[PDB]
């Protein structure tokens, strides 16, 4: 009644901008947000390539889901400032290559190849921003895991470890190591699994474990948890 | 031998220099205004309610014209806002949904947000087809842009995550002039009024002066013991302010090069995230991370008055031209004005 | 940004004929859409308009219940049904784009348009209808009001405009102080209370033709008498 | 009597602390703003209607027991009658739609995170149920005194309308506790088996399986304390157009009457209980 | 390592360059400051005095 015939028609402009902006936030509310993250040569490659700047962002859809990936392994920074940016995510998809325990970095140093993954895992699973978002591990290069246990005995990275050299037993020692690093075993709770080269059970892991954590979620805001 | 006696040069010229700002010390801010009356408890109030983010807050920045404000948000769309309306004049898609800096032009048709795709987007807000369309995006940079001012509508100042700052030409998209004199994440740029000159903050827990045209770093300071996340010119250009994750703010001068005064509180544990300075200088407005903001005299270092109306980290804050307005933006995807 | 008009021609009375336009090179859904018919001797009057949305529909009182105004966004095309037609509906129709903001120029852009021949208000007066200033003497364009234009936010909703010989109307001066994009400098005018003035510097001979004037403040828009200069 | 007097103070006592309880989940909705789930819409909608039947009905039922007779002319009390049928069957219409959204939660993953905190769906359902009682419980017992037109006495009669009928008591039962019970049922049971079999493929394919225990317990519960209170309500009318007050016991009926609100004064602590926005607003 | 080296030379360079610069006492800067803020707080901010009739605020 006390505006202008300019400022009647600016007001339904902001509603129209009100109405879309709506719209569009609903629309990004029913997808799936996974942060992609891995520390050197962890063989990100796989399920990358079963799914198809600085960040790089992926997008596929797999059973009516839209599901949104996005790697960070190009930024090579402060991972204090840009971690904060991604809170909120339904779950993280790390990756440790198999291959590492016989493997020194690029540094000439005591740290092994395995345990610079489980430095990273350590934090990123302890930081006040993850608190319950949970973890896909995906233990990358399965194959060259057993060939090479069978010349060089897996007491380098662990020396500790005795038992069996063989693949299941070598390999189920470093699934309780990771496992064991998440200190908050009620909040959040890790998927491990393993890349099949030429399967598709990639993408189906993280289907069942996306529906899991969103169903362990909708509870909690229901009453029944 | 040769790494030793460098290190040891260096020393020397470090000491040297401290010796220059010691000595050049007279007495203290609190002393010089102990006999100016307080300003007294201000008491703020929410006069105008925005509500059309989404997503959480981490920029906002003022035009010229103080009615004008743009605002940048998480769900990937810049606003421009009616501060005497709460009218939206524009709607922005952005390409990238990650953005931590928004600028306004001077003249007030173009607006720069930056983020984690390393990569500045010019967006022309007068155009002669009704759309707001790309200008021109500046990819020069191997670190997330973290700030970006305006100096006028050719040239834009943007710091990034990387050591390296840059001097951009937007007709040609190039980088004329690089600072490499940082050795850490530049968090924040405080461009002064003259536009011929500019103070960055990192998180080397420094703060360097920088010159536009020679491109060279003139004066270092190092009184913050943590990760500067915030910094701010006084209305003068004499002197500027910063803020750390160390719950201290400090005030630095351009002239005496050497920390004037101290901001921090037995209370305060959480960080600084916005610094902005009022239209006189007598009043200091910083963001925390407790939820609430707070108001600091300069000249005697005393809390004046506490902002409250935010229900999530205070991320940025903005003062008008003519002192008029003070806007406060948030994680809580909720902007509000007060005065 | 193009308008092209066309349907229009010569119909019997009675009869019912559709006016459409072809809107091009802008966003057609966010301009809002204007009509404007100017008669064959002289004076402008609005005719219709329709807001961004399909909303906000307004009509003129002469021929309100016989015209309906529609637009279709997919295809960016401006629709205008007529009925019953009388001897008053022999103008040509312009159409007219605007939006609305802070800092916006409405009106800013007139098509070339489609003749059509069949065989409270704010009321704007003007006496003078020729200035025989010659080329190169500055020249004053006055203008009388109803009432006065300001509003409590205080922008005077003026609008100048100028249909050189043989050509579509070119917006000036809108807001009574605030130029339009295109406009050279020499074109300039500013008027407070309800008398405005125009003040031409510098005329040049492409700056002929009848100079109109508009108010916004309320509808229906109302137009003036104007005054044609002469070279 | 003898005792009486102590129990009308205990009867008032319960009065005092359902409408303190059902302030307290108001005022924690008030205080804390991050209570915008449509979840918290219903639960709160659920308080509003236990506070509403708490202090219309029970201050104006408490004189009729108090002097036995209704203390007031003819009309008074219809209006009592209306608001404690509407309230009540708004309450199990209510803890009908929160068990099927928890049904839809566990059922409907990823399109319920989207739709919840979307306020206007949840303001449309919750009008849409209480217009519905509404229009189902008051108008009918409101137009049948004048229909019918039978008055025993001004002060004895008024206890409901068209009591003494086997045909709408039996119909209206139906409608109000057995399909809402089998409902609350099946819900349950269907939450059950779906996060159990989710947890026998997790395990094959703990802190878990002690969730799996406290949904069970606290599902269970639920559905008891609505049906071990509803029941012998809705079992005692029905019986009574079979013995037209032969089987009348002492004061089993009064009670039951009262057991009726002792549901409704349970119930803002058990099924209006917020899954976590509670416990950070008592605090 | 020569990079080292020419890193250590470039921040010698650039620690005499910056030592150059002419200081001014803290008096004189805290003098400046309280002028420039005394001077402009009369009727250029809003925030400290609080006018009516001309503020936008409602
Ligand atoms: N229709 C439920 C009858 C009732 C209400 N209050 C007590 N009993």
């Amino acid at each position: 009644c006390t505006l202008s015939a300019e400022d009647k028609a600016a007001v339904e402009r902001s509603k129209m901008i009100d109405r879309n902006l709506r719209e569009d936030g609903e629309k990004a509310a029913r997808e799936v947000k996974l942060l992609l993250l891995g520390a050197g040569e962890s063989g990100k490659n796989t399920i990358v390539k079963q799914m198809k700047t600085g960040i790089v962002e992926t997008h596929f859809t797999f059973k009516d889901l839209h599901f949104k990936m996005f790697d960070v392994g190009a930024q090579r920074s402060e991972r204090k400032k840009w971690i904060h940016c991604f809170e909120g995510v339904t779950a993280i998809i790390f990756c440790v290559a198999l291959s590492d325990y016989d493997l020194v970095l690029a540094e000439d140093e005591e740290m092994n190849r395995m345990h610079a993954s489980m430095k990273l895992f350590d934090s990123i699973c302890n930081n006040k921003w993850f608190t319950d978002t949970s973890i896909i591990l995906f233990l990358n290069k399965k194959d060259l895991f057993e060939e090479k246990i069978k010349k060089s005995p897996l007491t380098i990275c662990y020396p500790e470890y005795a038992g069996s050299n063989t693949y299941e037993e070598a390999a189920a020692y470093i699934q309780c190591q990771f496992e064991d690093l998440n200190k908050r075993k009620d909040t959040k709770e890790i998927y491990t699994h393993f890349t099949c080269s030429t399967d598709t059970k990639n993408v189906q892991f993280v289907f069942d474990a996306v529906t899991d954590v969103i169903i362990k979620n909708n509870l909690k805001d229901c009453g029944l948890f | 031998s040769e790494l030793d006696q460098l290190r040891q040069e260096a020393e020397q010229l470090k000491n040297q220099i401290r010796d220059a700002r010691k000595a050049c010390a007279d007495a203290t801010l609190s002393q010089i205004t102990n006999n100016i009356d307080p300003v007294g408890r201000i008491q703020m109030r929410t006069r105008r309610t925005l509500r059309g983010h989404l997503a959480k807050i981490y920029a906002m920045h003022w035009g010229t014209d103080s009615r004008l404000l743009v605002s940048a948000s998480q769900d990937g769309k810049l606003i421009i806002w009616d501060s005497y309306t709460t009218n939206k004049v524009h709607a922005i898609p952005l390409r990238s949904s990650w953005v931590m800096t928004c600028a306004y032009a001077p003249s007030g048709n173009y607006v720069a947000c930056g983020g984690l795709d390393n990569i500045c987007s010019i967006y022309n807000l007068k155009t002669r087809e009704g759309n707001v369309r790309v200008s021109r995006e500046l990819a020069g940079h191997t670190g997330y842009l973290s700030c970006c001012r305006f100096l006028d509508d050719n040239q834009i100042v943007t710091s990034s995550g990387d050591t390296t700052c840059a001097l951009w030409d937007i007709e040609t998209g190039q980088q004329t002039t690089t600072f490499t004199g940082h050795t850490g994440d530049v968090m924040s740029l405080s461009l002064a009024p003259d536009t011929r000159l500019f103070v960055s903050g990192a998180c080397d827990a420094s703060a360097k002066l920088w010159d536009v045209r020679e491109g060279m770093c003139r004066q270092t300071f190092t009184g913050h013991e943590s990760d500067i996340n915030a910094i701010c010119f006084f209305p003068n250009g004499n002197a500027f302010a910063t803020g750390s994750d160390d719950a201290t703010c400090r005030l630095f001068d351009l002239r005496a090069d050497q920390e004037l005064m101290t901001y921090s509180h037995d209370n305060i544990i959480c960080g600084i995230t916005s610094v902005s300075f009022s239209k006189s200088g007598r009043l200091l407005l910083a963001g925390y991370d407790d939820f609430n903001c707070n108001v600091w005299d300069a000249l005697k270092a005393d809390r004046a008055g506490v902002l409250a109306g935010h229900d999530n980290r205070v991320s940025c804050l903005g003062v008008t031209d003519d002192g008029m307005a003070v806007a406060t933006g948030s994680w809580d995807s909720f902007l509000k004005i007060w005065n | 940004v193009q308008l092209v008009e066309s349907g229009g021609g010569l119909v019997q009375p009675g009869g019912s004929r559709k006016l459409s336009c072809s809107a091009s090179g802008f966003a057609f859904s966010s301009f809002g859409m204007h009509w404007v018919r100017q008669a064959p001797e002289k004076g402008l009057e609005w005719v219709a308009y329709i807001s961004s949305g399909s909303g906000t529909i307004y009509y003129a009182d002469t021929v309100k219940g016989r015209f309906t105004i529609s637009r279709d966004d997919p295809k960016n095309t401006l629709f205008l049904q007529m009925t019953s037609l009388r001897s008053e509906d022999t103008a040509m129709y312009y159409c007219v784009r605007s939006i609305y903001y802070y800092g916006s120029s409405p009106f800013d852009f007139w098509g070339q348009g489609t003749t059509l021949t069949v065989s409270s208000d704010i009321v704007m007066t003007q006496a003078t209808s020729s200035v025989p200033v010659t080329p190169g003497e500055s020249v004053s364009i006055s203008c009388r009001s109803s009432k006065s234009l300001l509003h409590s936010n205080g922008n005077t909703y003026l609008y100048w405009f100028l249909q050189r010989p043989g050509q579509s109307p070119q917006l000036l001066i809108y807001r009574m102080s605030n130029l339009a994009s295109g406009v050279p400098d020499r074109f300039s005018g500013s008027g407070s209370g309800t008398a405005f003035t125009l003040t031409i510097s510098r005329l040049e001979a492409e700056d002929v033709g009848v100079y109109y004037c508009m108010q916004h403040l309320e509808y229906p828009l109302t137009f003036g008498a104007g005054t044609k200069l002469e070279l | 009597a003898a005792w009486t007097a102590v129990l009308a103070a205990l009867m008032a006592l319960l009065i005092v602390a359902t409408v303190l309880g059902n302030a307290l989940v108001m005022l924690a909705f008030v205080a804390d703003s991050s209570l915008r789930t449509q979840n918290n819409f219903f639960l709160l909608n659920l308080a509003i209607s236990d506070f509403l039947v708490g202090a219309f009905c029970i201050p104006l039922y408490v004189p009729y027991v108090l002097t036995g007779r209704w203390t007031f002319g003819r009309g008074l009390c219809k209006l009592w009658l209306v608001v404690d049928y509407l309230l009540c069957t708004s309450s199990a219409f209510n803890i009908v739609l929160i068990s099927y959204d928890r049904f839809l939660s566990v059922t409907r993953a990823v399109s319920y995170r989207a739709q919840n905190g979307d306020t206007r769906r949840a303001v449309r359902k919750m009008l849409l149920v209480w217009v519905l009682a509404f229009l189902l419980y008051g108008p009918a017992i409101l137009s049948w005194e004048y229909l019918s037109g039978g008055s025993s006495i001004p002060e004895g009669h008024c206890y409901a309308e068209f009591f003494y009928n086997w045909y709408f008591l039996i119909t209206a039962s139906t409608l109000e506790f057995f399909t809402p019970f089998l409902s609350v049922t099946f819900f349950n049971l269907s939450i059950y088996l779906n996060i159990q079999r989710r947890t026998r493929l997790r395990l094959d394919g703990r802190f878990r399986l002690s969730r799996d225990r406290k949904v069970a317990k606290s599902l269970a519960v639920i559905v008891s304390i609505f049906g071990l209170c509803w029941a012998p309500y809705t079992l005692l009318m029905i019986i009574r157009a079979a013995c037209h007050g032969h089987c009348v016991p002492d004061y089993w009926y009064e009670t039951s009457f009262w057991l009726l609100w002792a549901n409704s004064a349970v119930n803002p602590v058990l099924y209006p209980l917020c899954h976590h926005s509670f416990r950070r607003a008592f605090t | 390592n020569t990079a080292s080296i020419a890193q250590a030379r470039k921040l010698v360079e650039q620690l005499k360059m910056e030592a150059n610069i002419d200081r001014i006492k803290v008096s004189k800067a805290a003098a400046d400051l309280m002028a420039y803020c005394e001077a402009h707080a009369k009727e250029d901010p809003l925030l400290t005095p609080v006018p009516a009739s001309e503020n936008p605020f409602r």
